[PDB]
RNA sequence: ACAUCCGGGGCGACACACGUGUUACAAUGGGAGGGACAAAGGGCAGCUACCGGGCGACCGGAUGCGAAUCUCUAAACCCUUCCCCAGUUCGGAUCGGAGUCUGCAACUCGACUCCGUGAAGCUGGAUUCGCUAGUAAUCGCGCAUCAGCCAUGGCGCGGUG
């Protein structure tokens, strides 16, 4: 069968379809090691499976859109955590202990008029 | 005028002898800032 | 510079005056305000008084001036 | 704020050190510098120890104890922060080819108990012991 | 040695050719490509044939060294003696490419 | 004349121009060793526009 | 004539002083080759699919789109390699040459492109300013005015953090 989930982080959106299998994580019709050629990014994406010892037990298909690499990896991690919670509701405390299921609401602040940036001000003198 | 003196020392007087009345005021400020 | 497809920019009235003087064979001074006009080979040997804002600076065109604008020889600002 | 475990060692102290090391938000560059420095450390002092153990011992060696605000005790978090900042700052000040090489040299020196960071710590200790009466 | 110029003997071709007056990075790359010498070869490693090819490409084009110096000096002298705006700006020592003074040199 | 004070190794050497096919032989103090040695405006206007 | 039309100048001059900024002084860097990820916003004489010419700015045919439909949009990042501490493969000011566009017209006084030249600058005293989390720092993208543009300014957007 299929388990559907969605994660969000900044401008990145991840839609994750999870199914029974062994190890195939396919992102945008690409392998995980080819889409994310960074050990840190791969670890971020595959964090909840390693925490719940559910690795080597599923196939995941991910559709990511928007943002950069870190935002996309965090969104994918959130989506995988939500899918795991949907599959088994008893792992919610374990995932909460690490915070994989909390939606981080931090976004880029709007630039304000009369200022070079959101908070940085001009040199008064 | 305005002394630099790290922190500002500004004064302004309006008269025909402003260049001296301002100096009197600034002398008062400098003495008060001495200690 | 100016695109080569458009050719050089030369004031038509000023050029007509210069060729009229060439055909006549006489010598005189041509008073002009066309500071942006390019100097052509037909301009060599004449005297052209170019306006600079408040007077007419006279220029005697030589062969090394061909291809330069007329305003490069009539400075507009006075400094001392 | 939350601190991510280090990808290689699973430590928060490593991530904090990289955060101190980072310029302009280039965390990948800072991580590469730190891992490289550990590599020269393990290739040079190859010592019946580990690569991260030497770094931890160096931080513990160059950490200070008391700080004159009159002397007073130091919180553990400020102690760790000042130790990391001192190590990085003197590594930057010292000469060398690459930042990884400079950091590895300073880590080795701090472990071997001599260096600019240790000199700074000893000077702070002397300035602290100078004012024992007002304490 | 090459055009009367001794190059850095331990540098690659595409950098060491820029030490000649009249050749930059782009001209060095183009010269090496037209002569058929790989640009990542040290000067000391150039064969006699390769040095001859480079010298012959430098000749027949690429006005360099004393010829370029004399040409530039002649151009500057002509510009100054024509008495144009740029000529007087060069004679007096002020910017002549539209830059505004009173704030910067 | 004074033996020893004068520089030694005054062998005969050949100077060869690599770009002029010129070979010379001398006794420069440096079977000859080989040393390789290397050795208007109107017209422009008419060309642009005419 | 302190009213009014026009052409040519000036508002762009420089002994210098002050303020606000942009680049740098490099190894946490600079080149060369390859791989990947945004959001907002604009578009009718405008953006242009796709071909052909030019090293390039651009030019010539042709297509779709008054547009969630057709077009304009990445760089920091990652991988391989060189430079190995130098006024250098750092820096890119100044000046010389040749061009492309806009416009009746680019001299004073435009933007961009291609060659060449390649300066001061080795992290800056007294002093002084900003900020407290998706913030500072750093990276690129877009818009207003607008024939063109001196836009490094103003107003916004997202990336890494």
């Amino acid at each position: 069968d299929y388990i559907n989930a969605i994660g969000r982080r900044k401008a990145a959106v991840a839609r994750v379809y999870l199914s029974e299998g062994s190890g195939k994580i396919v992102i945008n019709k690409r392998e995980i090691e080819q889409y994310f050629p960074s050990s840190i990014l791969q670890y971020i994406v595959k964090q909840p499976l390693l925490k719940l010892d559910v690795a080597a037990k599923y196939d995941i298909k991910i559709n990511l859109r928007g943002g950069g690499f870190k935002g996309q990896s965090e969104a994918a991690r959130l989506a995988i955590a939500r899918a795991l919670v949907k599959i088994n509701p008893d792992d919610k405390p374990a995932l909460r202990s690490e915070g994989f299921i909390t939606r981080d609401p931090r976004v880029v602040e709007r630039k304000k008029p009369g200022r070079p940036k959101a908070r940085k001000r001009f040199q008064f003198s | 005028d305005k002394d630099v003196a790290r922190a500002w020392l500004f004064s302004l007087m309006e008269a025909g002898q402003k260049s001296s009345s301002v100096q009197r005021r600034l002398s008062a400020l400098k003495s008060f800032y001495k200690y | 510079s100016r695109s080569l497809k458009k050719g050089p920019y030369i004031n038509l009235k000023l050029e007509k005056k210069v060729l009229a003087m060439n055909e006549s064979g006489k010598k005189a001074v041509i008073k002009t305000w066309a500071r942006a006009s390019m100097i052509s080979p037909d301009f060599v040997g004449h005297t052209i008084a170019v306006h600079n804002g408040n007077k007419f600076i006279p220029v005697f065109v030589t062969e090394n001036m061909v291809g330069h604008k007329l305003g490069e020889f009539s400075p507009t600002r006075t400094f001392r | 704020r939350q601190i991510l475990p280090d990808p290689v060692y699973g430590d928060v102290r490593v991530t904090k050190f990289v955060n101190h090391l980072m310029y302009d938000g280039k965390k990948n560059t800072a991580f590469s510098i730190f891992y490289g420095a550990l590599d020269i450390v393990k290739t040079k002092h190859s010592e019946e120890k580990s690569a991260l153990e030497i770094w931890k011992a160096a931080l513990d060696n160059i950490t200070p104890q008391v700080e004159v605000k009159v002397p007073t005790e130091i919180r553990p978090e400020r102690k760790e922060s000042i130790s990391m900042k001192n190590l990085i700052l003197y590594a930057r000040k010292r000469g060398g080819k690459t930042m990884a090489d400079k950091l590895a040299a300073e880590i080795v020196d701090a472990f071997n108990n001599q260096g600019a960071a240790f000199k700074r710590k000893e000077d702070m200790h002397r300035m602290a012991e100078a004012n024992r009466a007002f304490a | 040695r090459i055009v009367g110029v001794d190059l850095p003997q331990n540098k690659r071709g595409f950098i060491a050719l820029t030490y000649i007056y009249g050749i930059g990075r782009s001209s060095a790359i183009t010269i090496l490509d037209k002569a058929g010498v790989d640009r990542d070869i040290k000067v000391k490693d150039w064969s006699d044939d390769q040095a001859a090819a480079i010298r012959d490409v430098i000749g027949a084009g690429y006005k360099v060294e004393g010829d370029l110096r004399s040409e530039v000096q002649l151009n500057i002298k002509r510009l100054m003696d024509i008495g144009c705006y740029r000529g007087i700006r060069h004679r007096i020592g002020l910017p002549l490419r539209g830059q505004s003074t009173k704030n910067n040199a | 004349m004074k033996k020893g004070i004068h520089p030694e190794n005054y062998r005969p050497v050949v100077f060869k121009d690599m770009s002029n096919e010129d070979i010379f032989i001398t006794r420069s103090t440096m079977t000859y060793p080989l040393i390789k040695v290397e050795i208007g405006r109107v017209d422009k206007f008419m060309s642009r526009y005419g």
